[PDB]
RNA sequence: AUGUAACAC
RNA sequence: UAAUCGAUAAACCCCGAUAGACCUUACCAACCCUUGCCAAUUCAGCCUAUAUACCGCCAUCUUCAGCAAACCCUAAAAAGGAACAAUAGUAAGCACAAUCAUAGCACAUAAAAACGUUAGGUCAAGGUGUAGCUUAUGGGUUGGAAAGAAAUGGGCUACA
């Protein structure tokens, strides 16, 4: 983003909006380039950058089958039209062109799948190592494991071996369908693993990772064969994957809520983890830092969060977290830990490092700094974070007005900060009186703030403006400002308070009335006291 | 950076004697061709395939025009 | 569109000049050498005269690339003097200033 | 809906480092620069313009990414890549005995999509003639063979080659010229006795 | 021919010829009427005659939480939006050709008897809405100068009065 | 290449990513001329008719 | 009278930018150059292609930011990457600013076959140097 | 605009702190010339106008000195000469005339008591005293003045200063006194150089009409001049040019007591002769005593000749001559 | 205080091939304005002293290329408008210097070259003899 | 020595 | 002659042209082509007329110092507005001045020179309002553009 203050995004929604706007501009301009390639044919750059040339999405030769087939495969409908044009002229597609067409159909796209299956097997005896590969990863998305098992049987009749992705998708297909018996699928996974060892194919990283992915969605107590799988990975010498480690953390997090033995196993294995530089060579490593912070947010520990933040910082910062969404989840629960399990001197220092830079707060990380400053009794820090939350938190502001303002009556107010208190009150109560539910708790807070500040007229005006909003506070506020006017000897304010309290039927109107006989006896206003009594009895 | 000139060396650019093999060795044809190949050796901007194309164009020209060399007064092969 | 039909004709003239540039070199090599027989040289004049007219480099006119003025053009910028002054007085050209010594 | 934010100057700390703010070449964006800088010809009652909305500060090249502390950090990073110069070759005379042949080559940089400059093909090979094993008669034949390329005062031979498209081909042709001059200077032929 | 064309400010300044020698002395107003229309008024920035519908200029970024694709309206929608644009153009023309009626004081063409409303407020914040001002004489007065020759200076005489007995006159 | 420059910028003008005030001026002036009634005739009708 | 690149003296109400308020004989005295590139030096080639690229950039930015472009561009050429520096008013939404920024970046990168930077500063109104 | 000035002062201090941070220097000793070279490094404008270069200085020095508020909230003016239009200038004339009247009264009292204890201190000529320029007096009085008002104030100051002087009145007058720098056209005498047992040789540079001349002269030899490795007679066949080579030595009566060698480059014969003449004149100052150096100065040897050929103007022929102007 | 850890990841592979030695390397920068060249000279000399090169910098004399154009559009040849281009030179001499140091210093200078300037590098290098000259005779 | 005959606020 | 155009008192006359053998070329004579440079257009294209519609670039007064917004005064005001021992003038601003370049001051030169005057020059650098063409006032090919009865301006070479 441009760091001009007009173009600085105020919130995370604005950040996503600006990034997707720039990406849509890139896509639109590249659409212009691919729509009119003849305007960009002239080359000025002599070292001839190949990516800067316009890209041709057109087939080169129209009616020649052996070229037009692969030309329309390398671009679904076009590959099908090329196959139909090859078949209508009695041109026989070989084992490579049919493989490419089947791969193009499987990568894009359920009756047409069976039609493509009949196209694969009915015309030519197409080779297994393309045909079962394409179809078994096809019916993973198309939800049919019985035909995949039938193709597995047909493969094992025909002497050819089964590769790593074969047992990946077939262990997935056998596991994912469970009819009231999980052991019959687990033993089938074990037999497929034994035959994986048998057919001289070295089992890869993602083979045992896929077995764990199968193990996730069935049992919370299926983590013992997962641990044996993880140790079988460490026995053979292949460096384990972070997707595998995430999924181990997922089962042991599911086991964490009943008992913490799984949590201490997590903490031991990440203590083994934390000393290595990382190379993310696996596609599913996105939720690793999500779940390794989810367990820490669940069990409320922070030295682990320190060294996992160092683990994020050590090898490469940005390539291990997939999305901005899970990245603000990470930082929200990270501050949820760091706020109350560390002290204010480092909390405010990482506040200015994380919040105005990395992501802007959500409500869960908005409430928690408020409760942390209320615990730590820090009243000076409120206006700056209020001005920050005015920028980043316009959506949650009305939901969290009371929870922002509840800190203001817990502490005591020395007379040095009354300018800051008056400004923090005045901006809120000008913005939400210029428009919006506004509670009487804020009236209590603003009245005790001007009671400690020694300003009576503005507080009286603020209470009078609230009682023009067709609702009333409780009578404790009325007695508090009655004490404020009793210390300053203002009888007409007390007359207005008691008259508009008796007209609105407060439950402690008896207490207010006795308090203003006390006030008018102190100020020798007993004639107006009897006049108020005459007004009340009428 | 990025231009290796098809991996050619200086001996293919300077010395053009191996493409002068089929020429009349003693006539004005040798005179004309050594001036031409001296110019092609001195020229920096032209590629070796295009120099071969120039020599083969001259060979083709002297191959089509044969009778005028006979009525020139000197016999050339 | 080019701004003028004279500009369009000069583009076409440069195009045939680049297309026939090698053959003019090859024939003029035979022409400009006195070691060659005169019977060959008059023939070489015949195929240099039978070439198309617009393939010759002397028909190439240096015009302004902005407004196609036939003369008053600086060779460095390929611009007419009025357009050069218009971009130079606005400061759009680096290193160019009104001269004071 | 108009929005206005204060710049980074209010959020900038006293002891923050500048190369973290400015890694690379920048157009002098004025919001991120805390210095109040003024440039422009003033009015007789007026003052020069401030940093906001000024195109002269946008026109000017900036050295903000080349602050001296950043120079120390960057050169401490490049210290791992450099290698030491030999102690025995400290003097020009010992360089003259050890490496007698020097080769002038040129590389050019310009702002544009095109890299190639036609003057980059040149190679200028200079040899001091006292470092070779030329005889008396072979030396005189060498001077009468090369002519103007040899200086009679400083006794150096300078061969400039231009004809090859590449600088490596020009270097090979120049060193080939040197070795064929060395091999043909020693040859005494039948017409050399006249 | 794209480099040949110019800026709209230069085009309008060359078109209306407001700085010409005809309007200088008073030689103009014989056959001279040029109207300036802002051509950047009714532009939605991403509007095009092919009708491409852009995710940032014409239509917003997000629909139902998802990312919109670059699309094109139908041809029927194209003459509908073009009809709306041109009907906005004759709406602007209809607003432009309407002339405000000038209230006559004494005669049809003279400025005598015409009121100009309340006078302007003073520097002290004093505001006078009760006064009315009327023109009694308009007269084009010429002067002879060394450079311009004839120099036309319009002098007028007005009267102010609130109707309560306070009145005044000036030139 | 003035042809490719003019063609690219005209296509951007009709696709509404670049706005061209000069062709807007020509379009408005030709619209005003046709509204006045003095337009460009068909090819072949001018001389005999 | 000299009339090149000058604004005429009106009654005293027209706002003027600093570049328009100086005559061309103040170039490299009081005001600078709106484009900086190599090709105008002493023994350097390729000036005309940079000149026509400069012209096409001025017209394309002037029509790409219609009305919200304040004043003349700054065009910097530094080791084949081309920096285009702009003053844009707060007229269009930042959605549309980022859309046009990404569009102009990709289009000019693929059209001049060189890496492009688009650097913007967005201002409330036209900056006034004199008069007004 | 006082709060604007205070805001400029505080953000100038903050920006000074950031500039010291980004240079990595000591912020307490960080001074104005450090600021100047700092801005000249970080924002290097090559511009011919020195005031158009980027600056960040004290806002008091950059912003012009402003008139303060001239009245209270009730509208009553603070100063009792506000209704004259020029309150500060007329208050200055009021104070000067009050001091002059007090001087006259005190001097009349001293005449009555028969004591003259004052002295005339108007002559500050060895200091090189001048009064204020009208621009400087405008800057001091923060208001525009006129030449007649300035002359009136200066002649009132002369009236005050020509009287017997009190200490307070001299302190009042010396605010308006300015000092000139040192006025002297005396050249710096180059010391003699001794090198490798050679005694009393001197070096001189001359420049006249593109010709640059180095002249080195020995006082221990006979009279001969070696120009560019050849004899002066062979190098300069012109008797006038040999007279130009003569002229300083015949002026100092030392024709044969110096041995010279020369190196001149550029121009023609007379330009080289003039450059050699100027270079010998500048080289001979070491041997020759101070009053004869001034005699050389009024003979015109030591002053360089500024006559340089002009540029040809466009539309003209030879920088003065234009083309033939036809009347009809 | 948020300090990322282990930021350094260098890749330096030492070949068995002898490194190229340069006798001298001349950097001639040409620009339009003097202040940019002066600050760039200060940057280059500071980088040179921290790299340990012990360099010398001198200023070659400038040249100005001047030409004359017509003042008006149609016919005014008596009155002309003249234009001026100013180029300024600064030359850095680099002495007793090696190949990898040459490469890293040159690319550090090249990536920090500003927008309005150009430069030429002239490298003279050390090479003893070719293999067909040493002491054979035919 | 003279220079006619179509200027508009 | 079949054979351009513009300038044409100071402020035209080796002037557009820092530049015409074909090209340039807009002229003339023969021939040819009419959605005829472009993504599209009942559209392109015009060196067709108007510089008395203009913008852009200038000449001249001119190395002259004045121009002018907003106020105020005059026993009315068409207009004028100053007296320094001061009698109605304040005046933001533009010019002059100051500053800058000819690599050190200074001088000199260069640069600058406002508002306006000459309806001064330029639809032929380029765009354009208005008025005229659309199988032609448009687009291509070939070949030709003479010449001096005479007069005159500016230069070069001399007349020693
Ligand atoms: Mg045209
Ligand atoms: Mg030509
Ligand atoms: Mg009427
Ligand atoms: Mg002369
Ligand atoms: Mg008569
Ligand atoms: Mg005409
Ligand atoms: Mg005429
Ligand atoms: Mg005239
Ligand atoms: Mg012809
Ligand atoms: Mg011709
Ligand atoms: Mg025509
Ligand atoms: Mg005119
Ligand atoms: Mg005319
Ligand atoms: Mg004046
Ligand atoms: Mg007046
Ligand atoms: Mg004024
Ligand atoms: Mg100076
Ligand atoms: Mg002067
Ligand atoms: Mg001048
Ligand atoms: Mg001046
Ligand atoms: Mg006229
Ligand atoms: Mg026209
Ligand atoms: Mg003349």
């Amino acid at each position: 983003f441009q760091d001009d203050p007009y173009l600085i995004p105020t919130s995370s929604v604005e950040s996503h909006s600006f990034l997707l706007a720039k990406k849509s501009g890139e896509n639109a301009a590249k659409f212009i380039i691919n729509s009119y390639p003849k305007y960009f044919q002239k080359d000025i750059a002599e070292p001839h950058i190949p990516c800067l040339m316009p890209e041709y999405f057109e087939p080169q030769i129209e009616d020649v089958s052996e070229a037009a087939l692969q030309e329309r495969i390398k671009l679904q409908e076009p590959s099908a039209n090329y196959n139909f044009q090859q078949r209508e002229q009695s041109e026989e597609l070989e084992e490579a062109t049919e493989a490419d067409n089947e791969k193009s159909k499987t990568k894009a796209g359920t009756w047409r799948t069976k039609n493509n299956a009949e196209r694969i097997f009915a015309l030519m005896p197409e080779k297994n190592a393309h045909s079962y590969c394409t179809m078994i990863r096809g019916m993973v998305k198309h939800q049919a494991p019985t035909q995949a098992l039938n193709l597995y049987t047909v493969l094992l009749n025909n002497r050819l071996r089964a590769d790593v992705y074969t047992f990946n998708s077939l262990i997935e297909a056998t596991a994912l369908v469970v009819n009231e018996k999980f052991e019959e699928k687990w033993n089938n996974i074990l037999d497929l693993l034994k035959q994986m060892v048998t057919q001289n194919v070295k089992p890869n990283l993602q083979t045992f990772n896929t077995i764990l992915k199968c193990l996730r969605r069935f049992y919370a107590f299926g983590k013992l064969p997962a641990l044996q799988t993880l140790r079988e990975m460490k026995a053979i010498g292949i460096e384990p994957s972070l997707a595998t480690y995430h999924y181990v953390i997922q089962l042991f997090y599911q086991h964490e809520s009943p008992s913490k033995g799984s949590s201490l196993i997590i903490y031991d294995i990440m203590n083994e983890v934390m000393g290595k530089r990382f190379s993310p060579r696996d596609p599913d490593d996105d939720m690793f830092f999500q779940s390794a912070m989810r367990v820490c947010s669940s069990l409320r520990d922070l030295e682990l969060a320190y060294q996992v933040h160092g683990l994020l910082n050590t090898g490469d910062n940005w390539k291990l977290i997939g999305s901005d969404h899970r990245r603000n989840f990470y930082y929200s629960k990270f501050f949820n830990l760091l706020c109350f399990m560390e002290q204010i001197d480092v909390t405010l220092k990482w506040y200015k490092d994380l919040i105005p830079s990395v992501f802007f707060p959500h409500s869960q990380t908005m409430i928690d700094l408020l409760q942390a400053l209320d615990v730590a009794n820090r009243l000076d820090m409120v206006p700056q974070i209020w001005k920050d939350s005015k920028e980043y938190g316009h959506t949650f502001r009305n939901e969290l007005k009371e929870e922002i303002l509840m800190l203001m009556a817990r502490d005591q107010h020395p007379p040095e900060l009354q300018v800051a208190f008056a400004d923090c009150a005045a901006d809120i109560k000008s913005t939400y009186e210029s428009q919006p539910e506004w509670p009487a708790s804020s009236l209590n807070y603003v009245a005790v703030l001007f009671l400690r500040a020694g300003r009576t007229q503005e507080a009286w005006k603020m209470l009078g403006l609230f009682r023009k909003h067709n609702k009333i506070p409780r009578a404790e506020l009325l007695n508090e400002f009655l004490d404020s006017a009793k210390a300053s000897s203002s009888p007409a304010q007390a007359i207005e308070l008691v008259k508009l309290a008796s007209a609105f039927s407060l439950p402690v109107c008896e207490g207010l009335t006795r308090r203003v006989m006390a006030e008018f006896t102190l100020t020798q206003e007993q004639r107006e006291a009897l006049g108020e009594l005459t007004a009340l009895t009428s | 950076a990025g231009f290796d000139d098809d991996g050619s060396e200086f001996h293919e650019h300077i010395f053009l004697d191996k493409y002068l093999q089929d020429f009349p060795k003693q006539g004005p044809i040798r005179h004309f061709m050594e001036l031409v190949t001296c110019g092609l050796s001195k020229n920096p901007y032209l590629s070796v395939k295009q120099k071969v194309e120039h020599i083969e164009w001259f060979r083709n020209y002297f191959n089509e025009k044969r009778v005028i060399l006979k009525e020139s007064g000197i016999q050339l092969n | 569109y080019y701004v003028d039909w004279k500009m369009l004709r000069d583009v076409k003239r440069r195009k045939m000049a680049y297309e026939y540039a090698d053959e003019r070199l090859r024939i003029n090599s035979l022409r400009k050498n006195t070691i060659l027989p005169k019977d060959l040289q008059e023939v070489a004049d015949e195929e240099i005269a039978s070439l198309p007219r617009d393939s010759c480099p002397v028909r190439i006119r240096n015009r302004c690339v902005m407004t196609s003025r036939p003369r008053g053009v600086k060779r460095r910028w390929r611009l007419s003097r009025i357009v050069f002054r218009h971009l130079a007085d606005h400061g759009q050209l680096s290193g160019v200033q009104r001269a004071m010594w | 809906r108009r929005k206005a934010l204060p710049p980074r100057t209010e959020k900038m700390a006293v002891d923050q480092d500048w190369p973290s703010v400015y890694p690379v070449a920048a157009p002098f964006k004025p919001s991120a620069v805390p210095l109040p800088v003024r440039m422009g010809y003033p009015v007789k009652r007026g003052v020069p313009m401030a940093k906001e909305g000024n195109l002269e500060l946008l026109k000017i090249p900036n050295f903000l990414h080349l602050t001296p502390v950043a120079i120390k950090r960057h050169c401490e990073a490049l210290k791992d890549f450099c290698t030491e110069w030999p102690a025995a070759l400290d003097s020009d005379e010992k360089c003259e005995k050890h490496f007698p042949i020097e080769i002038d080559t040129a590389d050019y940089v310009s702002a544009g999509p095109s890299i190639r400059n036609p003057k980059a093909r040149v190679v200028t090979l200079r040899v001091k003639l006292s470092s070779l094993n030329l005889d008396d008669h072979a030396k005189k034949k060498l001077i009468k063979l090369v002519g103007d390329r040899y200086c009679k005062s400083t006794d150096v031979l300078t061969i400039k080659t231009d004809r090859c498209p590449l600088k490596r081909q020009n270097y090979d042709y120049a060193v080939y010229l040197l070795t064929v001059l060395y091999h043909e200077s020693w040859k005494t032929e039948e017409w050399e006795k006249k | 021919s794209f480099f040949t064309k110019l800026t709209a400010d230069e085009l309008w300044k060359g078109a209306l010829a407001e700085s010409g020698a005809g309007a200088r002395k008073g030689r103009g107003k014989r056959t001279k009427k040029k109207r300036r229309k802002d051509l950047n008024r009714g532009q939605i920035i991403g509007e095009g005659r092919h009708g491409f519908l852009w995710p940032g200029l014409n239509i917003p970024l997000m629909r139902n939480g998802a990312v919109q694709t670059i699309a094109q309206r139908s041809k029927e929608d194209q003459e509908k939006v073009e009809a709306d644009m041109v009907q906005q153009r004759e709406e602007w023309d209809r607003r432009r050709k309407m002339k405000v009626k000038r209230e006559r004081g004494w005669s049809g063409n003279t400025w005598g008897g015409v009121s100009l409303g309340p006078p302007d407020p003073g520097p002290n914040g004093e505001t006078y809405d009760d006064f009315d001002t009327r023109i009694l004489e308009v007269r084009n007065v010429f002067n002879m100068t060394a450079k311009e020759g004839r120099k036309r200076s319009v002098r007028v005489l007005v009267a102010v009065g609130n109707g309560k007995g306070a009145a005044g006159f000036a030139i | 290449n003035h042809n490719t420059y003019f063609a690219l910028m005209g296509t951007l003008r009709f696709l509404g990513l670049y706005r061209d005030e000069h062709q807007d001026f020509r379009d408005e002036q030709l619209r005003l001329k046709k509204l006045r009634g003095k337009g460009k005739p068909r090819k072949g009708e001018g001389k005999r008719a | 009278k000299n009339r090149a690149a000058r604004v005429r003296v009106s009654k005293g109400d027209k706002p003027v930018t600093y570049e328009e308020a100086h005559a061309p004989h103040y170039i490299a005295h009081r005001k600078g150059w709106l484009s900086l590139h190599t090709g105008n030096l002493d023994g350097e080639d390729h000036a005309a292609e940079r000149t026509v690229e400069d012209v096409f950039l001025r017209k394309f930015m002037l029509g790409t930011f219609p009305g919200c472009l304040a004043d003349q561009l700054v065009l910097k050429r530094r080791a084949n990457q081309l920096e285009i520096c702009a003053l844009v008013l707060r007229q269009l939404p930042p959605h549309k600013f980022y859309f046009l920024v990404g569009y102009s970046e990709t289009l000019l990168s693929h059209f001049y076959k060189c890496p492009v930077h688009l650097h913007l500063q967005t201002v409330p109104s036209k900056v006034v140097y004199k008069y007004i | 605009t006082v709060d604007f000035i205070k805001k400029q002062i505080e953000e100038f201090n903050i920006g000074k702190r950031h500039l010291a941070n980004m240079m990595g220097e000591d912020p307490e000793t960080f001074t104005q010339e450090d600021i100047d070279r700092a801005i000249a490094y970080l924002f290097p404008s090559g511009l011919f106008e020195k005031r158009a270069r980027p600056i960040m200085k004290h806002p008091e020095e950059i912003f012009p000195k402003q008139r303060a508020i001239q009245w209270g909230e009730d509208g009553r003016p603070f100063h009792f000469l506000f209704y004259t239009g020029k309150q500060s200038y007329y208050s200055l004339m009021h104070d000067t005339y009050g001091k002059l009247l007090d001087v006259e009264k005190h001097h009349n009292q001293l005449r009555a008591k028969d004591l003259l204890a004052e002295k005339t201190k108007i002559l500050k000529d060895p200091i090189g005293s001048r009064w204020l320029i009208k621009e400087e007096l405008e800057e001091m009085l923060v208001e525009k003045l006129s030449d007649q008002d300035y002359a009136q104030f200066i002649r009132l100051l002369e009236r005050l200063s020509a009287l017997p002087c009190g200490a307070t009145e001299e302190d009042f007058v010396n605010r308006f006194r300015r000092s000139i720098p040192i006025q002297s056209k005396k050249q710096l005498i180059e010391p003699l150089q001794y090198d490798e047992q050679g005694m009393a040789f001197s070096r001189g540079e001359g420049k006249r009409k593109t010709a640059k001349a180095e002249v080195v002269v020995y006082g221990q030899g006979s009279g001969r001049i070696d120009v560019n490795g050849v004899d002066y007679l062979l190098y300069f066949p012109v008797t006038q040019d040999r007279e130009q080579l003569m002229f300083p030595l015949h002026f100092l009566d030392r024709l044969g007591k110096h041995d010279m060698t020369c190196a001149v480059s550029g121009g023609g014969r007379s330009a080289q002769a003039g450059a050699v003449r100027l270079a010998m004149a500048r080289a001979l100052c070491s041997f020759v005593t101070e009053d004869e150096v001034e005699w050389m100065r009024q003979a015109g040897l030591l002053t360089a000749d500024p006559r340089v050929r002009e540029r040809k103007k466009p539309g003209q022929e030879g920088a003065r001559r234009k083309f033939t102007w036809k009347k009809r | 205080v948020d300090v990322p850890k282990d930021m350094t990841k260098p890749e330096i592979t030492i070949s068995d091939e002898p490194d190229t030695l340069y006798k001298r390397l001349s950097v001639l920068v040409k620009g339009h304005d003097k202040a940019v060249l002066d600050s760039y000279e200060y940057f280059a000399v500071l980088a040179a002293k921290e790299l340990g090169i012990s360099i010398k910098v001198h200023e070659p004399p400038r040249k100005i290329e001047r030409f004359t154009l017509l003042k008006s559009v149609h016919i005014f040849k008596k009155h002309r408008v003249q234009y001026e281009m100013r180029t300024l030179y600064r030359c850095l001499e680099l002495e007793h210097l090696t190949g990898s140091t040459a490469d890293v210093y040159l690319e550090y200078i090249q990536r920090n070259l500003p927008e309005g300037v150009a430069m030429e590098v002239t490298k003279t290098k050390l090479e003893q003899l070719p293999e067909h000259i040493r002491k054979p005779i035919w």
